[PDB]
């Protein structure tokens, strides 16, 4: 028929997280070395977990519980709000 | 310019000829895998332009009116 | 290495900004931009033969059906390649040659495509990797 991508926002956010796109952003965010990167990393996971999408908050979840370099994933936020 | 980008990335599989294998590899959607996984380790070697275009075209995927 | 990395011969770049506004730049056509070599030619004859070779053996591996196959072959290519890229970026070819390379190296490509755990050999990455090169100072 017409042969349209549809795509909804919603299965658009759940379908970027299949292939990692959760993992992508908290690695960049985790060995950030400039602010632009940062930034970046910050706003494409605005974009992403926009409308509350239960999935991409549970694979954050499930990464940050598994893995233990975690710590400087939060430091990274700490240390930015203390700055500020 | 941008949004034809976009466009392409949304449905790159169509470049290609039926049933051969670059179709069936793109089809599965392992383009956007191969290009987050090359990202992941690209930030190592200072490429702070070409990692900022990857992730805002990524975010611009987000987007309606498209 | 004896001829083509050789004194006077030198890196030259393709993008120009001291541009000096007294002079001609007048219509200049469209192709004849890249002209004027009234001391180029003197390097340049000696190796317009080399340099036609190049074109029409790699004419020749388009025309070959399957160019990435044979294992032997694949040195005389990338060594060629080498070459190719050595002389452009020493300014030894015009617009419209560039384009004309532009188009078999495309099409060797294209071949390829239409051709498409499975160690493939490293050099022919290596060749792969020595066209991106050329095709960054034709855009340039």
């Amino acid at each position: 028929s017409t042969s349209r991508g549809e795509m909804s926002l919603a299965e658009v956010q759940c379908h970027l997280d299949k292939e990692g796109a959760s993992n992508l952003v908290i690695d960049l965010i985790m060995n950030a070395s400039s602010d632009r990167v940062f930034h970046e990393s910050i706003l494409l996971a605005i974009a992403l977990l926009e409308g509350g999408n239960t999935t991409i908050q549970h694979s954050f979840f499930c990464r940050l519980t598994e893995d233990k370099k975690s710590e400087k994933f939060f430091k990274v936020f700490y240390d930015r709000m203390k700055v500020a | 310019e941008l949004s034809v980008l976009v466009d392409v990335l949304h449905r790159p599989e169509l470049l290609f000829p039926e049933n051969t294998d670059a179709r069936r590899k793109c089809e599965s959607g392992g383009f956007i895998c191969k290009l987050i996984k090359h990202t992941k380790q690209l930030l190592e070697e200072n490429e702070e332009k070409l990692c900022i275009k990857v992730l805002q075209t990524l975010r611009e995927m987000m987007t309606k009116d498209r | 290495h004896m001829h083509v990395d050789r004194d006077p011969q030198e890196q030259v770049t393709p993008v120009k900004y001291a541009r000096l506004w007294s002079e001609i730049p007048s219509e200049i056509a469209i192709d004849d931009y890249d002209s004027s070599g009234a001391s180029k030619d003197e390097i340049k004859e000696r190796f317009a033969q080399t340099m036609e070779f190049v074109e029409e053996y790699l004419r020749d591996v388009v025309c070959q059906r399957f160019p990435f196959s044979d294992k032997e072959k694949n040195k005389l290519t990338f060594e060629v390649v080498n070459l190719a890229r050595n002389l452009i970026y020493f300014g030894f070819y015009n617009f419209s040659d560039l384009l004309r390379l532009t188009k078999i190296l495309l099409a060797i490509l294209d071949c390829v495509h239409v051709t498409t755990p499975e160690k493939e050999d490293i050099m022919v990455m290596d060749t792969k990797l020595k066209i991106i090169e050329i095709l960054q100072f034709i855009l340039n």
